[PDB]
């Protein structure tokens, strides 16, 4: 029915930041809207109910806080336990919407990537498929620009890149830029270079080889 | 004080129907009721179902209204959810979620069971990188296994276990054959690719599938 | 009592009850103090009107724009002495017993509305104004009964305030609206859910009778929500009513000597016949209008529209005239297989103008798609529903089907309904109303040249909007089968669902003149009092036996209303059976039954009028065939007066012997849920003479 914008829905904040989080609201809403923690990997949380009320066992570092009708939770401050999806809710015999994600990242000094690149192995190439893995390890942040270059011609589509989430050795990132092809691209395309350029390497490293 | 203990949410297929059976011990659902929420992964937030025990009032919403039927033995305090015509992008995590007497307070939980309304079931194509000269960029290098042509993300661990540390398994990619891939990769230096082939323990979650797979030059 | 005794263990608590009759309702009580002593405003019985009110913007006008919950009720119930009831009632449906705290929370906001609106001045001398006339007004009563009502008014009430009990609203009272207001709180709530199916679910038990129920209550975050959710959104308020009838000083009655209903005006579009109140002197006027149309029979499809069009249409300004329901004056908008009728009834202040806005609206009216849907499928379940209804019911639908010139069927109504377009009869519409005729009919307490002028204005506001020219008279033309006046003829349609097998046989005479009208009443009454001693008491074949008259299209008929599931020849040898008694019993009737049973038939015509609508509606048939003949009553007695003993037998053997030559006879069988014959209902049709047609008046 009603439906809410949880703005920000993703951040970056080191831990002891104030953090102000707006569900935007559709319509005029009365004291019907929750706030959840949801950790990762975890059973979600109630963060704040009554929009600005604080639920026991959750700490005094999150205030929570009825504004106008795009409500807004306050956060006080972070811990390096707060690192976790945030929603809210709408409650009504309305059809209940919620947040639509909040993740807090940290802020931290721009890490470049372990640039590597990757050929698939014999085995895979004889299963008929070509995984070029070009390799960014422990890297803040996630924002970069990776393109590949085969046979020195930028190409796209060809490219899978999974990412790997805020690290628990660093805070860091993990994207294992993968170039998607046959064993008849394999052979074919000889060149395969791994041009990245990240938000702090915006010089564009091209990590290439040959076979 | 108040236990969302779940169960029932298991196996279905798409267009498939299902019961659910929540122990929502410890506490009244003729008190404040528990209702189900979707997450799908990777998906944002949902609401899927409403009991009201001590009133009989089943709410759902406007896509799936009308076609499940929801209960709660509430003698008992036992929610239960006769899920039907399951359609398979409702593969997706549904809490067992108490609402307590809150203007919106809905402070309980249950883990929630992923009820799965999958496709396939496939063991997996393990293969590792080639570490050749190339890749030997320095003495800083990394090794990895792809865990291909597979269906739930594997677990990879390395060594029966032993590396660990700086391992980035990363989110698997559900290609278009419903099947996942993921890459493990860990940094570790040019000298020990051949000294020390780091081997990947992967573990096919529905297939109950362990491919122990050498990495080498 | 000096104490409340809903003793605190009941305020916000649920009773899911198991009832002994197949019923399904909901209570909200509120225990209210003994405020017989405030009747200046009665504000229990205010709110019996505003809860009651269902109008524009209401609750129930949001609610059944959500289709839930039917209807309701709201209102004063006395309790015990010292303190009252407030028992709000429901329909229930199936479907609302998911939806129920949300009703109720609908209920709540409707609440909150009228305490945002707070106190009302104009429901005060709105309904202070429909106290004084009701009461005013209030015809008679029973005696017994009456008077130990009033009794029990007379404990509560001295030797004056006895009629006068609550019938009159003194001072406007917006503190005891606050204080029942402070009555109906959230807090305040006793629940009572009615539900069948919980046998064997409930567990709590009544002391005497022994029937159980169950506490169960509700959790405090749903109480709250109902709490919290104090705000106001789609629903709101009515207004002031358009119309107060306020002429009630009777107007005489002038030099017009006639004491019937007069034609005094005729144009090409209009016909006025017209009357004035000679008999009780009342200030209503009832008021007739039939919407000929050429567009009544074109197709099924065209059946439907005109149908439909006319229910939704009368369903449509409902919504406006919930106020004149509300005020009790009342209306009619009913199809013909000519066209359509109109009825306008109440009081003649304020009609014609309340009237224009009627026909305003229904000509200038817009048209909504998909409520109208639903309206659409409504009726196409009911044409489903309509194949399995009773054979007497089907029987009936006999004598509106082979008496015609030409109808149309079920069947042919069940694919067309396939065809249905809103478009199609939207544009229809104006195809429809560009040529219609409208005759006037105007009885009241009313003038003349005032009536002119009232329905000149009307039928200038309908060539205003849509131009409605007239017709030919030969385009009013009528729709009967010939006979070849002995040969009897009889078709069997079995039955779908009902098992019992339906028979009638028919006996047109003529039209009705007054020989014709004392041979059908006298002969067709002659023989009910025998069938009523031998073949209804004696034989009991089964319930529905039962004999009567025909009087449509301006002819005469003779039906037998038999439902029972036997052999065909078997129940037409009995049927014939009981002519062969009719035929010696009559010539065993002397003289004395023969006079005893004209009178039965003279007391059966002679009675005084008793309101305008009875006498209205024989002068409606009187309209109907264009006959008007107003004194045809002591024209038809003394007629009966020239029947004889062996003037009967000269109507029996030219018409009801064996082998008379005008032997009507025809019959129609109905068989079970599982001469010669007739082969086609096309060869029902197909070689035929006609009648000569009636002279009109």
């Amino acid at each position: 029915d009603i439906q809410m914008t949880q703005s920000p829905s993703s951040l970056s904040a080191s831990v002891g930041d104030r953090v102000t989080i707006t569900c935007r609201a559709s319509q005029s809403v009365s004291s019907a809207v929750a706030w959840y923690q949801q950790k990762p990997g975890k059973a979600p949380k109630l963060l704040i109910y009554s929009a600005s009320s604080l639920y026991s066992g959750v700490p005094s570092r999150f205030s929570g806080s009825r504004s106008g009708t795009d409500y807004t939770l306050t956060i006080s401050s972070l811990q390096p336990e707060d690192f976790a999806t945030y929603y809210c809710q709408q409650s009504y015999f309305n059809p209940i919407t919620f947040g639509q994600g909040t993740k807090v990242e940290i802020k931290r000094t721009v890490a470049a990537p372990s640039v590597f690149i990757f050929p698939p192995s014999d085995e895979q190439l004889k299963s008929g498929t070509a995984s070029v893995v070009c390799l960014l390890n422990n890297f803040y942040p996630r924002e970069a620009k990776v393109q590949w270059k085969v046979d020195n011609a930028l190409q796209s589509g060809n490219s899978q890149e999974s990412v790997t989430e805020q690290d628990s050795k660093d805070s860091t990132y993990s994207l294992s830029s993968t170039l998607t092809l046959s064993k008849a691209d394999y052979e074919k395309h000889k060149v395969y270079a791994c041009e990245v350029t990240h938000q702090g390497l915006s010089s564009p490293v091209t990590k290439s080889f040959n076979r | 004080e108040v236990q969302l203990v779940e169960s029932g949410g298991g196996l279905v297929q798409p267009g498939g129907s299902l019961r659910l059976s929540c122990a929502a011990s410890g506490f009244n659902i003729s008190s404040s009721s528990i209702h189900w929420v979707r997450q799908a992964p990777g998906k944002g937030l949902e609401w899927v179902a409403s009991i009201y025990s001590y009133s009989g009032s089943t709410y759902y919403a406007d896509s799936v209204k009308g076609r499940f039927t929801i209960s709660a033995d509430t003698s008992k305090n036992t929610a239960y959810l006769q899920m039907n015509s399951l359609r398979a992008e409702d593969t997706a995590v549904y809490y067992c979620a108490r609402h307590y007497s809150a203007v919106a307070g809905l402070d309980y939980w249950g883990q929630g069971t992923l009820v799965t309304v999958f496709n396939q079931i496939k063991p997996p194509s393990v293969f590792p990188l080639a570490p050749s000269s190339k890749s030997t960029s320095g003495g800083t290098a990394a090794l990895g296994c792809l865990v291909k042509d597979y269906f739930e993300p594997v677990t990879v661990s390395w060594n029966s276990g032993a590396l660990t540390s700086g391992v980035h398994t990363f989110p698997a990619v559900l290609q278009s054959s419903g099947l996942y891939s993921l890459s493990s990769v860990v940094t570790v230096p040019s000298s020990s690719l051949g000294t020390q082939t780091y081997i990947c323990n992967v573990n096919h979650k529905p297939s109950n599938t362990k491919v122990d797979k050498k990495v080498e030059p | 009592f000096p104490e409340h005794p809903f003793q605190e263990e009941h305020l916000k608590q649920l009773y899911k009850i198991v009832p002994i009759k197949d019923i399904r309702n909901l209570y909200v009580t509120f225990p209210i103090p003994d405020l017989q002593k405030y009747y200046k405003s009665n504000p229990g019985h205010y709110l019996g009107h505003l809860i009651g009110h269902e109008g524009p913007g209401s609750l129930l006008s949001e609610l059944k724009s959500k289709g839930w919950v039917n209807t309701l009720v709201g209102g004063q119930k006395e309790g015990a002495r010292g303190f009252m009831f407030f028992i709000i009632n429901v329909d229930l449906t199936e479907e609302g017993l998911l939806h129920v705290e949300d009703i109720i929370l609908h209920m709540f906001q409707y609440i909150q509305k009228l305490r945002a609106e707070g106190p009302q001045e104009w429901v005060f001398q709105e309904l202070k104004d429909l106290n004084a006339v009701a009461f005013r007004f209030k015809d008679k009563e029973r005696p017994r009964g009456y008077t130990s009502k009033i009794a029990g008014i007379l404990h509560y009430y001295p030797l004056e305030e006895v009629l006068t009990a609550e019938y009159l609203l003194e001072e406007f009272r917006p503190d005891l609206i606050e204080m029942v207001l402070d009555k109906l709180r959230p807090e305040n709530v006793r629940v009572a859910i009615v539900s069948k199916s919980f046998e064997g679910k409930t567990d709590r038990t009544e002391e005497w009778y022994g029937t159980q129920y169950k506490q169960e209550a509700i959790p405090d975050e749903v109480i709250k929500k109902w709490q919290n959710a104090d705000l106001n959104g789609k629903f709101k308020l009515p207004t002031k009513n358009e119309f107060i009838p306020t002429n009630f000083e009777i107007l005489p009655l002038e030099k017009e000597a006639t004491p019937y209903p007069a034609l005094i005006k005729d144009t090409a579009m209009s016909k006025l016949w017209f009357k004035q109140d000679d008999k009780f002197f009342l200030p209503k006027a009832n008021l007739n209008f039939e919407f000929f149309s050429p567009f009544a029979y074109v197709d099924p499809l065209h059946s439907n529209m005109a149908y439909l069009y006319l229910e939704l249409l009368k369903d449509s300004l409902n919504e406006y005239a919930y106020a004149a329901e509300l005020a009790g004056l009342s209306y009619d908008l009913q199809n013909t297989i000519y066209g359509m009728y109109l009825s306008v009834k109440g009081y003649n202040d304020k009609q014609p103008i309340l009237l224009k806005k009627i026909i305003e609206k229904m000509a200038t009216f817009e048209i909504d798609e998909k409520r109208f849907e639903i309206i659409k499928e409504a009726y196409m379940r009911s044409l489903n529903n309509f194949r399995a209804e009773q054979p007497h019911q089907h029987a009936m639908y006999y004598l509106r089907l082979l008496m015609t010139e030409v109808a149309w069927t079920k069947d042919e109504l069940k694919e067309a309904l396939d065809d249905v377009t809103l478009p199609r009869l939207k544009a229809f519409i104006p195809q429809l109303l560009s040529r219609l005729h409208i005759e006037a009919l105007l009885h009241g307490n009313i003038t003349k040249q005032a009536a002119l002028g009232i329905m000149q204005m009307v039928e200038d506001t309908l060539i205003e909007h849509a131009h409605t020219k007239p017709l030919l008279p030969s385009q009013l033309v009528r729709y009967e089968v010939q006979l070849p006046d002995r040969g009897w003829f009889v078709y069997q349609q079995r039955n779908e669902v009902h098992n019992n097998s339906g028979i009638e046989i028919y006996y047109q005479t003529d039209m009705q003149s007054t020989s014709e009208n004392m041979f059908l009443e006298l002969f067709a009454q002659i023989i009910s009092e025998p069938a009523f001693n031998t073949l209804r008491t004696k034989e009991q074949l089964g319930y529905i036996v039962f004999s009567g008259p025909r009087r449509a299209n301006g002819i005469q008929g003779l039906r037998f209303i038999i439902q029972s599931e036997k052999p065909p020849h078997y129940l037409e040898s009995r049927v014939e059976a009981f002519l062969i008694t009719m035929e010696k019993s009559i010539e065993d009737m002397t003289e004395e039954a023969f006079q005893k049973h004209i009178q039965a038939l003279a007391i059966r015509r002679l009675d005084k009028p008793k309101k305008l609508s009875a006498e209205s509606a024989k002068y409606w048939g009187e309209i109907i065939s264009q006959q008007y003949n107003f004194d045809r009553d002591n024209t038809e007695v003394a007629y009966l007066k020239t029947l004889t003993k062996e003037d009967i037998i000269k109507f029996y053997k030219e018409m009801l012997a064996v082998d008379a030559p005008r032997r009507h006879k025809v019959s129609v069988h109905v068989l079970a849920r599982e001469p010669e014959v007739i082969q086609n209902m096309t060869e029902f049709k197909r070689g035929l003479p006609l009648f000569p047609l009636v002279k009109p008046h």
